[PDB]
């Protein structure tokens, strides 16, 4: 059961870190406006 | 037509005591105004029955039975009189079996009655009364128990008895006032 | 266990809460004498008598061997805070009787085939006697369900329909006469206790137990199975 | 049904729960604050019982390191001590009631210190605080 | 007892960490993603054809 | 007549069926074969009772 908890924690933190550091990567500049 | 004007700008309420007086054949009592007449005759000798609009558990009934004795004490002691008239709380005749899985009940018993208070007193006229206060509990335990108020007397060779029922749930929510008022107003 | 009475009382509710330490029985210290020990013969007041099971086995009706089971109802299967009386004789015979306390806890387990087997773990009205090596007795097992319990279709013993209200056309339902009758009758079980340690300084005892009883029958609508429960127990004499 | 004699239950306090729920009665009557002020005998008996219980049971629990039991005892039956002390001290002259209030404040600060030490799970500090609390309670009882 | 369990629900742990392995997993994954982002954040900014001065960003 | 008795049956009442109860009434209640008789209920004192 501890292995499942470790695996789920790893997956969740991976996806949340992806979300955070993707929205930190100059997101407002990705628009078609001139 | 009628011609009666509407009671506009009237600062008085016609009835606010919460009780409606009743004059019967040899007895009188104050019936709660929020109750309605009923057509049920559960006990022998029923001459009056009223039940609450919001709950049929709250009710009162008046029994006038024929007896030989001219006085209430000749029917026995108050404990003996209550023991003889134990059918007023109903019977568990439909349940025919043995069980041991009840909460606070004797074996093979799904109901019980706790005699909380007994009293013997005489009215202003000089007629003796037998007053009881019981709390009957069920195996399932609906309403958290039922409160039974009984006042019995004998007049002109007939036994006059009143039983007022009120669920505990309504009893502690403020409906004990009407039940106690109806119980204390029984005059013969 | 792995904790004594003093160690348990030295904690806080906020520290015990959620750690499953409230579903366990205390063990004795190093001062405990083996067996009966040096207890003066006489009748004591039993208190803080608890029994913590450590294994459940189920023998299905039609089998001659017990089978392992997996618990499904979490940490709710420990009887604790029971009170009674304990009498010790000069020869060594001990008699134990249980009067009050939390002496029952419903338990549900699953077996190899996949069938849930509810049962009513209890030592209600325990009456055992014998030597400190082993005490053999019996107890009463009340019905799993009460008399006022109503089944999915609203059929109960002391409250509910006496037939199937859904099937209106079938006037008598002679085919369903078996399941329309509910009986919350009680049964009995057997126990075999033992004493392994005793501390006469503070009046504490401990040992092991093995009990046999019957599963539920859905108010007389099933054939009960036999379940064997074994584990440790603890009590205080004063 | 089957009759049972429970007429002695009312003498055991059967009407406490029903009186506490009576919305017609004032809040003081429901909470029991009116009865204690009317009858100071109950307040005096409660104060004496609280003092005796504090002494004996606090000694026993701190000796055996029963922190939860000690705190619960400090707030199970002693739970009306502040109200009882206020009620008793309100029936005294100005100077006497002022001295009683000062002594009660000192005693309450002592109890707060003892409870803090019991929560922190100290033995010697809790024992010293308990001795001080007993002394202060004796002083405030003698003042009243 | 009959079986074994983690026995951690309703306790009040920081981020639900009862074992240091969970802390190690969280920290390692976060650090890896942060390092990958940190290497490239210089190149990403240059796609706007502007320097990251005090006037940078989406402004109105 | 048994016909007159049979006409006095809520099973033969047409407003007692269902939308997805397919088939004839013989498939839901069974084929009637005889009339049991008029059931008369009496009190312990002899007074008649009606259901
Ligand atoms: C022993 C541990 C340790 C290590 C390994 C480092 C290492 C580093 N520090 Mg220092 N630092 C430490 C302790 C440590 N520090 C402490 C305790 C403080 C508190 C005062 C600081 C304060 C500090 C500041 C304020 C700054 C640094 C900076 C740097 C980085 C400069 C190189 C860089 O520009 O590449 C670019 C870096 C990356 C692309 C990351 C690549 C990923 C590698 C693996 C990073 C190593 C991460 C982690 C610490 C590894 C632990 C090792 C252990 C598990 C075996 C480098 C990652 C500078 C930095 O660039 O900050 C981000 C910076 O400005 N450090
Ligand atoms: C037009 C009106 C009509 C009426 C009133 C009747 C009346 C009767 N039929 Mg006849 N019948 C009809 C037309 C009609 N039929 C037609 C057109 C055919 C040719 C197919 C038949 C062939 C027929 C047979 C083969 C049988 C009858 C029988 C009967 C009796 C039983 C009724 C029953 O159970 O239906 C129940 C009907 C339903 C549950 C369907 C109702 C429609 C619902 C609301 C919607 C379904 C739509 C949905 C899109 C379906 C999806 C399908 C899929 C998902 C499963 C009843 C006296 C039975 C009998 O008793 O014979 C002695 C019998 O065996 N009928
Ligand atoms: C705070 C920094 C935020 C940075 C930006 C984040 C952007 C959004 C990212 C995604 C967020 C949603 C998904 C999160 C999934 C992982 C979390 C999870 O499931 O934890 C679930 C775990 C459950 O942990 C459980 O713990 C138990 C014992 O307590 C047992 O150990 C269990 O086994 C264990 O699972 O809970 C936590 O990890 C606690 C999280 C506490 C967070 C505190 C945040 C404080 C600062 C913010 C305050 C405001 C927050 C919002 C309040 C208002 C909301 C309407
Ligand atoms: C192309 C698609 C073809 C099939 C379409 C789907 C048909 C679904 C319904 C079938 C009948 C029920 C299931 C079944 O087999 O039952 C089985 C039953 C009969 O089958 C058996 O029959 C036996 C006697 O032979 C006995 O009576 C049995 O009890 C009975 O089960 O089938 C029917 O009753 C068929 C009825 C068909 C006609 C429907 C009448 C009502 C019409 C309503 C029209 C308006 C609808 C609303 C507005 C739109
Ligand atoms: C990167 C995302 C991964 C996707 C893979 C998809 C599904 C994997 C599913 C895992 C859930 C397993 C649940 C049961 C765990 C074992 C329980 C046990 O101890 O028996
Ligand atoms: C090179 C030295 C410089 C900096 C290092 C400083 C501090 C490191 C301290 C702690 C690292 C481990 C953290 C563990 C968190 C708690 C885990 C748990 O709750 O089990």
């Amino acid at each position: 059961m501890l292995t499942l908890k470790i695996f789920v924690y790893t997956v969740v933190t991976f996806f949340v870190s992806l979300f955070i550091f993707g929205f930190l990567s100059n997101d407002p500049g990705r628009n078609p406006g001139q | 037509a009628y011609g009666d004007a509407a009671r506009v700008f009237a600062g008085n309420i016609t009835n606010k005591s919460g009780f409606i007086p009743y004059a019967g054949e040899g007895f009188a009592l104050l019936i709660p105004s929020k109750w309605n007449p009923s057509k049920e005759q559960d006990f022998p000798g029923v001459v009056l029955r009223y039940e609450d609009n919001g709950d049929a558990v709250n009710n009162l009934v008046v029994l006038v039975q024929k007896v030989g004795k001219n006085n209430i004490d000749e029917l026995g002691s108050p404990d003996k009189f209550l023991q003889d008239n134990a059918y007023l709380f109903g019977e568990s005749a439909a349940f025919t079996g043995e069980t041991l899985s009840e909460g606070g009940f004797l074996p093979n018993k799904v109901a019980a009655a706790s005699v909380l208070d007994v009293q013997e007193a005489t009215d202003k006229k000089g007629k003796k009364y037998y007053k009881y206060e019981v709390l009957t509990r069920s195996a399932d335990g609906d309403e958290g128990g039922r409160h039974q108020l009984i006042a019995a007397t004998v007049s002109n060779g007939n036994l006059y008895l009143i039983k007022v029922q009120c669920g505990d749930k309504r009893w502690f929510k403020g409906a004990k006032r009407e039940a106690i008022g109806a119980w204390d107003s029984f005059t013969v | 266990g792995n904790f004594t009475f003093d160690e348990l009382q030295a904690k806080s509710y906020l520290e015990v809460k959620g750690s499953t330490l409230a579903n366990q029985c205390p063990i004795l210290g190093a001062d405990a004498q083996q067996g009966l020990g040096d207890v003066k013969p006489g009748t004591f007041q039993l208190d803080k008598f608890c029994m913590e099971p450590s294994s459940f086995k189920v023998k299905m009706p039609g089998s001659k061997e017990f089978e392992p089971s997996t618990l499904l109802t979490r940490n709710t299967y420990s009887l604790d805070q029971m009170t009674g009386s304990v009498t010790v004789k000069g020869d060594g015979s001990v008699a134990l009787k249980q009067q009050d306390g939390i002496d029952f806890a419903p338990v549900t387990v699953k077996i190899r085939g996949g069938e849930m087997v509810p049962f009513m773990f209890t030592v209600k009205n325990l009456n055992i006697e014998g030597k400190a090596d082993g005490l053999t007795g019996d107890f009463t097992v009340p019905s799993y369900r009460g008399a006022t319990f109503m089944d999915p279709q609203g059929r109960g013993a002391a409250s509910g329909w006496e037939y199937v209200k859904g099937l209106a056309a079938a006037g008598a339902q002679e085919e369903l006469a078996a399941e329309n009758v509910k009986s919350a009758a009680a049964t009995v079980g057997e126990a075999a206790f033992a004493i392994a340690s005793t501390d006469a300084a503070t009046g504490e005892i401990a040992g092991v137990f093995v009990t046999r009883q019957l599963a539920d029958d859905d108010l007389g609508s099933k054939d009960p199975a036999t379940i064997e429960i074994e584990g440790i127990w603890y009590g205080q004499l004063s | 049904l089957d009759l049972f004699d429970d007429r002695k239950a009312r003498q055991a306090g059967f009407d406490i729960i029903y009186e506490a729920r009576d919305l017609d009665l004032p809040q003081g009557v429901r909470d029991g604050l009116a009865q204690a002020r009317e009858n100071l005998d109950v307040a005096k008996a409660r104060i004496k019982e609280a003092e005796k219980r504090i002494d004996a049971d606090l000694d026993a629990y701190i000796a055996k390191a029963y922190w939860t039991e000690g705190r619960n005892e400090l707030r199970r039956q002693v739970g009306t001590l502040r109200f009882d002390l206020n009620a008793v001290a309100d029936t005294l002259p100005k100077a006497a009631k002022k001295e009683a209030q000062a002594a009660k404040n000192e005693f309450l600060a002592a109890v707060e210190a003892l409870d803090l030490q019991l929560r922190k799970k100290n033995g010697d500090k809790a024992a010293a605080a308990l001795a001080d609390t007993k002394a202060k309670l004796d002083a405030v009882i003698a003042k009243l | 007892l009959v079986d074994d369990r983690l026995a951690g629900e309703g306790t009040g742990k920081i981020l639900g960490i009862n074992d240091p392995s969970l802390f190690w997993a969280i920290t390692i994954v976060f650090t890896i993603v942060w390092g990958v982002f940190y290497v490239s954040t210089r190149e990403i900014d240059a796609a706007s054809d502007r320097e990251n001065d005090d006037d940078f960003g989406l402004t109105l | 007549p048994e016909k007159l008795a049979f006409y006095d049956y809520i099973g033969n009442n047409p407003a007692k069926g269902g939308l997805f109860r397919a088939g004839a009434m013989n498939s839901g209640d069974g084929i009637a074969v005889g009339w049991l008789g008029h059931a008369v209920f009496k009190d312990k004192q002899g007074n008649e009772l009606f259901v």
